[PDB]
């Protein structure tokens, strides 16, 4: 779903440009329902990296 | 039932049906967390006064009735701020000030049999009942000696009348801004001005007195843009404020994150500046053409500050947009500029 993957790319941009790790846990909640939705989206294997790579350079 | 004057009901609830309830309440290990309290036959309830709810900071639900309540202090709920439902019926209350109930959020106020004195000081309730608020339209209350409240005279009856005077035009940063708050109405008890945490953008020195209250904001920063500055007055029949807001112009600034790929890759990026800044991309310092596949994106401006936020969009890059992404950001005090390198995909 498009709503969704809209949904998740705005709270990862929202993490990165306010430095705020609490916009990451609910793009990851919304990466767990993308992935229900069509588990041969290429797509959600990016956005998890997305989101673990904004998780590290906010942790460090 | 049990041999308290109060006993425990449900997961967070209290009923108190002899006298002595207070006492009782304060007594009770986890009365903070209470979120109902129903009490009736009081035999020393007179008065409700602040220290009597002291801690219930959960309590939504509040019942008081047949209780003899005569006099409830403007404060008395300032120690129950969530209260939403608020049953005082069967007392001997002839008045109840605006005060006891301004900053609740009560979808409920219950004041049914008790021997309501009409005057100026119950015109609140008239306005409560005129707008269908509180559940009080379907409660008919009258003036114990007259008519229904709905028909309560009020010709005399009003809140204070505001005027704020504020500059028209922006102003610079460092600049002296000078609001003025004109105060009219009868039986004035104080006004005064509430500046929503300033964060020191502005010194603050307040100025004359009533009917004009002054305020200079004097060396302001950019950060006085979206503060609320607001002029507040009061008297017997209710309160009035004004909110104003203060446009401070400064200069432009941009700053750009590390490109991130996800459904469309992303080169974030935040700017700010009043006026809003216009937005420019170079790619190695020519113009890049915004197209289907390359474009700017904002995320939703947010109404307490002016900063902007948003993205350089690429679907599906290839090597040839590997580069320099240089975002240019101008208003009125000039150009401010950020550069970042960026790689989409390994060269053929
Ligand atoms: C505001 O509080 C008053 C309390 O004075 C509420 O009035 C009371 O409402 C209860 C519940 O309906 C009545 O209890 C009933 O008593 C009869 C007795 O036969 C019983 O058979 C019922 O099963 C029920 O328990 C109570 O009589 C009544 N008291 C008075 C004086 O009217 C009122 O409902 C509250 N208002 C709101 C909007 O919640
Ligand atoms: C009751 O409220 C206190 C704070 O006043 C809180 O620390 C505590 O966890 C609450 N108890 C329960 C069971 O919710
Ligand atoms: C307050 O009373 C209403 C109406 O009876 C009820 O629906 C609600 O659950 C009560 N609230 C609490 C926190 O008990
Ligand atoms: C109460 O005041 C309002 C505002 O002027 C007015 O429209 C209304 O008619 C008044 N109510 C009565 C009963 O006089
Ligand atoms: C105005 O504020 C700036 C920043 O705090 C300060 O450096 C400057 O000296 C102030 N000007 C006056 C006149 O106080
Ligand atoms: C990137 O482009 C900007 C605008 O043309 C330029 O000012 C900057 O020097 C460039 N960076 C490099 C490394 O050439
Ligand atoms: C505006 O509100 C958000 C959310 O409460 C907060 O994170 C941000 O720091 C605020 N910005 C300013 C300039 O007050």
């Amino acid at each position: 779903r498009d709503e969704i993957k809209e949904r998740i790319f705005k709270a990862v941009v929202r993490a990165i440009v306010t430095g705020n790790p609490e916009q990451l846990k609910e793009a990851k909640k919304l990466l767990e329902k993308l992935k229900k939705l069509g588990r041969l989206d290429q797509d959600a294997k990016k956005f998890e990296k997305a989101i673990r790579q904004v998780e590290k350079r906010l942790r460090s | 039932s049990c041999p308290d004057a109060c006993c425990p009901h449900g997961s967070s609830g209290l009923r108190c049906t002899r006298d002595g309830a207070l006492d009782s309440l304060h007594h009770l290990p986890g009365a903070e967390n209470l979120t109902e309290l129903y009490i009736e036959n009081q035999q020393h309830l007179q008065h409700l006064e602040l220290r009597d709810l002291r801690g219930l900071g959960e309590l939504r639900n509040l019942t008081i009735v047949k209780s003899g309540l005569r006099f409830v202090a403007p404060d008395a709920f300032h120690f129950t701020p969530r209260l939403s439902r608020l049953n005082l019926s069967f007392n001997a209350l002839e008045s109840l000030s605006w005060k006891t109930v301004q900053g609740l959020s009560l979808q409920e106020l219950v004041l049914s049999g008790n021997p309501l004195h009409c005057s100026c000081a119950l015109r609140w309730l008239q306005r409560w009942e005129e707008e269908g608020l509180g559940g009080v339209p379907e409660q008919k209350l009258q003036c114990h000696g007259q008519g229904p409240l709905a028909h309560m005279p009020n010709a005399s009856c009003g809140v204070p009348t505001l005027k704020v005077q504020v500059p028209n035009a922006s102003v610079d940063v460092g600049d002296d801004v000078l609001l003025r708050c004109q105060v009219e109405g009868r039986g004035l008890e104080q006004a005064g001005w509430i500046l929503t945490e300033l964060e020191q953008s502005a010194t603050v020195m307040k100025s004359g007195g009533l009917p004009s209250l002054g305020l200079t904001l004097a060396n302001v920063t950019s950060d006085l843009n979206r503060k609320n500055l607001t002029c507040w007055a009061e008297n017997d029949v209710g309160r009035a404020e004004v909110s104003v807001q203060v446009n401070v112009s400064f200069p432009a600034s941009v700053q750009l994150h590390t490109a991130v790929e996800m459904h469309h890759w992303c080169i974030p990026f935040s700017v700010d500046g009043q006026p809003a800044p216009s937005l420019r991309w170079l790619f190695n310092g020519s113009v890049l053409n915004e197209t289907s596949f390359i474009f700017t994106e904002f995320l939703e401006p947010a109404a307490n500050e002016t900063v902007r936020h948003g993205c350089l969009r690429l679907n599906q890059p290839t090597h040839v947009n590997n580069g320099n992404y240089t975002l240019l950001a101008a208003n009125p005090f000039g150009q401010a500029s950020a550069s970042i390198m960026a790689a989409f995909m390994d060269n053929p």
